[PDB]
């Protein structure tokens, strides 16, 4: 059962980037492909085979298309340490980017390239002997990130209608973003995306960036430190569909599990422990301990404030040396001191799943090798702030009709903006009938 | 240079408050909707607490703590008291209440039959969190007319007991309520202001007639309005510490301090600590303090009971200088320095 | 506080505990974009026009 | 992503070779074209404004126009003289008289094509082209005329790609004829239509700056120029240098003009230099943020920052400069509309201009801009209103209309401005 990863814009492929390099890491498998611990050559259905394909030479080759419509970015990965991993039909390239601007991504640039990328996924595709589905990664902000993907999930979902469809999406701060516009690009993103991903897990830059700062120790962190530890928390989420496991083995289960209801598919992600590779001697958290962190919005990937909102799903992934009891053990504990309200019409419960092997760090970076660490996933209407916010910000810029000419310039029509905002407004609102009381 | 935004022209507190930031030369009121501040004094409903703490470069400070409102709503404090481990629902500082919809009605009903069969007072009292200014009180000791009374309402009432046996200030014979403010601020401590007030009737108090509601309640409007005695025994018909102190002295032979105040600093403590992992924001991307005025009831025994908990209450004149000083120093400046203690603390 | 399908295996195991019960077609897409497309043509001969002149 | 380089008139000609003198410098490409720097970080984006030829030498991608060949041949005899293509020197004899029609309609015509066949020439060996930047004065005849007549004719061949001005403002005090108002006038007017971008360097502030800051009793334009250069190398060293913003004219465009008529920029600059002591970040900031750096003689505490783009060169911790910047940000915001969320974005360089150890390059897209148009404004109405000096233009066939219209045009802008300098929540 294949999966598939599309990278989409910078956001997504430097992040892809940090993620391949980490699964490499993870499965045994070299730069240049090969991988020593793999008694099967040229071929298998071992769980690792979910993301990678094999040549009758032994070269392990992601299941991966990386999308840019200029090339500085993908060049690098061209170019890069994993070079030999990659065939060049895997790494698409335009001339000129989409200059931040949902409209120029989408409707300009998007009609000339969609094609192209459509045909190199369906070669990807053909491969594959039972594909459940795509892992689409990307930014909000970018003009490529935003519109080329908006256009790409429709496609998906008109040429794979069976597959799921799985969202990691770069959510924008003002701290490292790059563009003024990125509340609109964002706005116009979701709107067109929601329909046609099952399930969406966002990263906001401003959590990642005070995480870095705050635990690694760094004063002011780059795209790697960022990228580094949004591929520990990936690695986390789809390490169950790379190992043998039996909670979250494929990617309906993930729909299955945390989302109740289609419009609201934003599960928050929360990890632990973050800590600094520089400290010499570390005190190692226990299961307790991790999961009470779990249970901190200093440890969210989306700033937030779980304690006023409800859960609708929770599950908690955990890697390392962990047995279940001291899980339960610390819930029990967990609970009788948390804020943690579960909406009437669901169980209140956790799903859980432990993999053995403890987590895989990049030799000489930030992070340090910890002996256990758990991901929570939950779906709670708290993170429905982050809408809140981005929605505010465009209702500031849009109320002057700030910038909207050079989306109207592009062939995009204003009423698209509001129809957007609409339908994010709805979003809200539905947040908040699953949520709140009178 | 802080800066600050107002975004509730009618709070009188916090008007003095800004006023008194403004004159320290260090802090600039900027427009309510510019995001670059420091300090939000914010609005009293629909505070927008998901927007705080996404500033850059901006350490930000709001006074009002997300999540207090259950403990500032009648119907949400019944509940909240009824159903935390931490305050029994067999609490006994707090008068027998139920929460009516126009629902625990027959839990209600059964304890006032209960109390009828007894022989016992059952004298009981209908609020609504949605009344206001003593608008939409019953007094009564049927329950049928209190029921009427509220299924006429629209929104969520509190049938609470009447205290019959209240402790009365002499000559005059006459109820009284206590109002306390605490401050609580960003690392939760609990300060309570050493000023509270007296609000009292000036009206004698008469348990054969309920339908007057003028020696019933103490509502400083409602005795202003109604009362024709209104300012005869003290100014405003409010008494201060001082002076009950020494009333208590004279004519029971015991102290504000001893009879009263060891119970209302238990009150308050037991409340604020039961909702703190609900609303701290010890680790939280922005901050908060509040202001509250809790009210109280002193019955002949010298037994003191909580009333109700405000989340936005205003002051007595006479001490909003101190206080909203108070304000300044520990709330404020605790977070953002400037270039003998008025407060108890409640320590926990 | 009851657990659930405790599943094990040499890799790891799962379980869960409980604490307390309770499109638009290619064809729509492809007018879309040449709406779009089109939109944009009709801009440039305005503009075009206009330097004409 | 190219950039193709017009240099217009004798100002434009002036400046535009200062501006190829010091980037040159930067790249470290020497007067024959020739590499010796010592950095690859140098060449990485080389190309945006240097051609390869053979021999790895380096020519830049600069098209040299006027309608009189004097200026040209004091390129030509001037130091980097040798770098230029010499197929892109672009001639006529005649010369403009500083008058805005000559350039535009009669003079300037006969010589508009020649130009575009060189334009054409560098465009179609540009692997990506990302645009056109333009050097020129407003207040003379052939870099105001002619210039604007070229951006119009660029236009309608390349309608896609982005225009971007360097445009030098007329002031009384810095003036070769009484003229001048006219020519910027009917100038500006085509700027707004027609460009995407346009940095105003306002020569009032630059003898200002001259005579107040640097000391100097009696500046030439020598002094203004070193300004200029500064300038023009500070606000397009995101595009030249390697970075984290991929920085290109299109995303400027996109990030810093909220409304397409409001794209008149202010630059800025710190140090002002003609001392071996490298300022702080915070003085950085300071200076850089102060009415007295500002090369438009516009006091920006009269208006209201719609965006602004700041470039910080040299080895510092960007961590204080963050702090600095989020610090004027919140220190003064209410000098920043509040309807544009985080409106001040900042970049950083390692690579500092030559003789400083640090700068600060500032790009401002302000309201209090209007008062450089105002300013020209009452220029042109003092004369208009007595048809002053018109016979000069309309001998040249032009219509008293036209002249209305340029000044209708203007006077809009600046009510634009003053609109959203009031626009609130
Ligand atoms: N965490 C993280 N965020 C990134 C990274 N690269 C860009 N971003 C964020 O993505 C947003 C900008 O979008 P980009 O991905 O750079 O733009 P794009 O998708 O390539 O689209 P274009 O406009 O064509 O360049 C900003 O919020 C950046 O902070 C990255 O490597 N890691
Ligand atoms: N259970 C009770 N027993 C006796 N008296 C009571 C009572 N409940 C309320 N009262 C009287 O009614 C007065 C006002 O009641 P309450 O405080 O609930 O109304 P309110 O909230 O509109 C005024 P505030 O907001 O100032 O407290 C009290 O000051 C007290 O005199
Ligand atoms: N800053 C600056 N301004 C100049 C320079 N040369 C001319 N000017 C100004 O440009 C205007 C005259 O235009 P000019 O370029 O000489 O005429 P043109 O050749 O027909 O374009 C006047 O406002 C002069 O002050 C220069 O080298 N630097
Ligand atoms: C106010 O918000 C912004 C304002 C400007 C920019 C600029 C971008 C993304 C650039 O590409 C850019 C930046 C620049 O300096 C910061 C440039 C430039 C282009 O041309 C030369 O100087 C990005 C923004 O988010
Ligand atoms: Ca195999
Ligand atoms: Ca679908
Ligand atoms: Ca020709
Ligand atoms: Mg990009
Ligand atoms: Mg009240
Ligand atoms: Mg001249």
């Amino acid at each position: 059962r294949e999966c598939i990863s599309i990278h989409v814009g910078q956001a997504g492929v430097q992040i892809g980037n940090a993620c391949w390099e980490l699964y490499c890491l993870e499965h045994g498998i070299q730069p240049d492909g090969q991988m020593p611990s793999d008694k099967t050559i040229g071929g298998g259905d071992d769980s690792f085979n979910t993301f990678f394909s094999e040549t009758g030479a032994g070269k392990h080759v992601p299941r991966a298309v990386f999308v840019d419509l200029e090339p500085t970015v993908i060049d690098e990965v061209r170019t890069g340490t994993y070079r030999q991993l990659f065939h060049p039909e895997q790494l698409i390239t335009g001339k000129e980017d989409a200059a931040n601007n949902y409209a120029r991504g989408h409707y300009t640039i998007g009609k000339e390239i969609i094609d192209l990328v459509l045909d190199r996924i369906r070669k990807l595709a053909d491969q594959c002997t039972g594909l459940q589905g795509f892992l689409v990664f990307h930014s909000f902000g970018g003009g490529t990130g935003s519109g080329f993907t908006s256009l790409l999930m429709e496609r998906l979902s008109v040429d794979y209608g069976k597959k799921s469809k799985l969202e990691f999406s770069i959510y924008p701060a003002p701290q490292v973003s790059t563009a003024v516009v990125e509340p609109y690009n964002s706005i116009l993103t979701t709107h067109t995306t929601l329909e046609h991903s099952d399930c969406a897990f966002m990263v906001d830059n401003e959590a990642i960036y005070d995480i870095c700062r705050r635990n690694l120790d760094i004063e002011r962190p780059t795209y790697t430190n960022l990228n580094r530890l949004i591929s520990q928390i990936v690695s986390s989420i789809t390490a169950s569909l790379r190992f043998d496991g039996a909670l979250n083995v494929d990617l309906t289960e993930f729909q299955t599990n945390l989302v109740p209801y289609p419009r609201i598919h934003f599960p928050l992600a929360t990890y632990a422990p973050v800590i600094s590779a520089e400290k010499a001697y570390h005190e190692q958290l226990s299961v307790a301990e991790i999961t009470n962190a779990c249970f901190e919005p200093a440890n969210q990937m989306v700033k937030c404030d779980p304690r006023h909102g409800k859960y609708m799903a929770c599950c908690l992934l955990y890697r390392g040396d962990v047995v279940p009891k001291d899980v339960n053990a610390a819930i029990a504990t967990i609970k009788t001191k948390r804020s943690i309200q579960f909406v009437d019409w669901c169980p209140t419960g956790f799903k859980v799943g432990i993999n053995y092997q403890p987590p895989t760090v990049v030799p000489g970076g930030d992070l340090a090798k910890v002996q256990r660490a758990v991901c929570m996933l939950s779906n709670t209407t708290a993170i429905a702030e982050a809408w809140a916010r981005l929605d505010h910000k465009f209702d500031l810029m849009y109320a002057k009709r700030a910038f909207v000419h050079w989306y109207v310039g592009e062939g995009m029509e204003e009423g698209e903006f509001s129809e957007a905002r609409e339908d994010m407004a709805a979003l809200e609102k539905d947040y908040e009938e699953v949520g709140v009381d009178s | 240079m802080y800066t600050f935004v107002v975004r509730d022209e009618n709070s009188s507190v916090y008007a003095e408050v800004s006023r008194l930031l403004l004159a320290t030369g260090q802090w600039k009121r900027l427009r309510k909707d510019n995001p670059r501040f420091n300090l939000m004094l914010g609005e009293r409903n629909r505070l927008p607490f998901g927007r705080l703490g996404h500033e850059p470069g901006l350490v930000q400070l709001v006074n009002y703590y997300r999540g207090a409102d259950k403990l500032c709503r009648k119907a949400s404090l019944v509940k909240l008291i009824k159903t935390s481990p931490e305050l029994s629902e067999s609490c006994t500082w707090f008068p027998e209440s139920y929460v009516i919809y126009p629902d625990e009605r027959e839990v209600f009903l059964a304890a006032y039959n209960r109390r009828r069969e007894g022989r016992e007072g059952n004298v009981w009292i209908a609020k609504s969190s949605a009344g206001a200014k003593g608008e939409g009180i019953l007094i009564s000791s049927e329950a049928s007319e209190l029921l009427d009374f509220i299924d006429e309402q629209g929104q969520v009432h509190v049938i609470q007991k009447y205290l019959e046996k209240p402790l009365l200030l002499e000559p005059g014979h006459r109820k009284f309520d206590i109002r306390s403010w605490v401050l609580v601020d960003h690392l939760y401590n609990i300060y309570l202001y050493r000023e509270g007030v007296l609000r009292t009737s000036s009206e004698p108090y008469n348990s054969a007639n309920f339908q007057d509601k003028t020696c019933h309640l103490t509502n400083h409007c409602i005795q202003k309005e109604y009362s024709k005695n209104y300012g005869r025994y003290e100014e405003g018909n409010e008494m201060f510490f001082e002076e009950f102190n020494q009333y208590l002295m004279d004519a029971l032979n015991t102290t504000l301090e001893n009879s009263i105040l060891l119970q209302i600093k238990h009150i308050i403590r037991s409340c604020l600590m039961c909702i703190e992992p609900a609303i701290s924001t010890k680790h939280l991307h922005y901050q908060s303090f509040q202001l509250f005025g809790f009210d109280f009831m002193v019955d002949e025994e010298l037994k003191v009971w909580l009333i109700e908990v405000n989340g936005a209450p205003a002051c007595a004149q006479k001490l909003y200088a101190e206080l909203c000083q108070g304000i300044v120093d520990v709330a404020i400046s605790s977070v953002f320095p400037l270039a003998t203690s008025i407060f108890i603390k409640l320590h926990h | 506080m009851e657990v659930i399908e405790l599943n094990k295996c040499t890799s790891g195991q799962s379980f869960e505990v409980i604490l307390k019960p309770p499109d638009p077609s290619l064809e729509e897409i492809q007018k879309k974009l040449e709406a779009a497309e089109e939109r944009r043509k009709y801009q440039e001969a305005e503009l075009l026009k206009h330097l004409a002149e | 992503r190219e950039i193709v380089h017009i240099q217009a008139g004798q100002c434009g000609n002036q400046i535009g070779a200062k501006f190829w003198e010091v980037i040159s410098d930067e790249h470290g490409i020497d007067p024959t074209g020739s590499y010796h720097g010592d950095s690859d970080l140098q060449l990485e984006r080389i190309n945006v404004y240097y051609n390869e030829a053979t021999g790895n030498k380096y020519v830049p991608r600069a098209i040299l126009v006027d309608l009189e060949p004097g200026t040209m041949d004091s390129v030509r005899s001037g130091p980097f003289g040798q770098i230029f293509r010499p197929d892109n020197f672009v001639f006529g004899q005649s010369g403009a008289g500083n008058n805005w029609a000559k350039g535009h309609y009669t003079e300037g015509a006969e010589l508009v094509d020649s130009v575009l066949d060189v334009v054409r020439k560098e465009s179609e060996s540009c692997d990506c082209l990302q645009g056109f930047q333009l050097t020129h004065s407003l207040g003379g005849g052939t870099g105001s005329g002619m210039g604007t007549l070229l951006i119009s004719k660029i236009r309608e061949e390349y309608p896609d790609r982005i225009m971007n001005t360097f445009s030098v403002m007329p002031s009384p005090k810095v003036s070769d004829t009484v003229v001048e108002p006219y020519n910027a006038t009917l100038s500006v007017h085509q700027l707004v239509e027609n460009t995407d971008e346009t940095y105003c360097i306002d020569n009032e502030a630059l003898y200002d700056i001259c005579f107040r800051t640097l000391k100097l009793t009696t500046p030439t334009y020598g002094d203004l120029n070193h300004l200029v250069s500064a300038t023009m190398s500070g606000v397009t060293t995101c595009l030249r240098f390697p970075g984290q913003l991929n920085a290109d004219l299109r995303k400027l465009a996109v990030n810093m003009v909220p409304f397409p008529r409001l794209h008149f920029f202010m630059p800025g600059f710190a140090p002002l230099t003609s001392q071996y002591r490298a300022l702080t970040v915070p003085e950085l900031t300071q200076q850089m943020f102060d009415s007295k750096n500002m090369m438009a003689a516009c006091d920006p505490r009269h208006g209201r920052y719609l965006t602004v783009a700041a470039i910080f060169r040299g080895r510092m911790s960007m961590k204080e400069v963050d702090e600095q910047m989020l610090n004027v940000q919140n220190k003064n915001s209410s000098y920043f509309v509040e309807w544009i969320p985080n409106n001040v974005k900042t970049a950083v360089c390692d690579i500092p201009p030559r003789g400083l150890k640090m700068s600060a390059t500032f790009i401002g897209n302000s309201t209090a801009i209007q008062e450089l148009f105002k300013r020209i404004s009452e220029q042109f109405t003092a004369m208009f209103r007595r048809k002053a000096f018109l016979h000069w233009y309309t001998g040249e066939g032009m219509d008293e209309m036209e002249f209305t219209e340029a000044e209708s045009n203007m006077n809009d802008l600046v009510s634009e401005y003053q609109q959203y300098q009031d626009a609130t929540a």
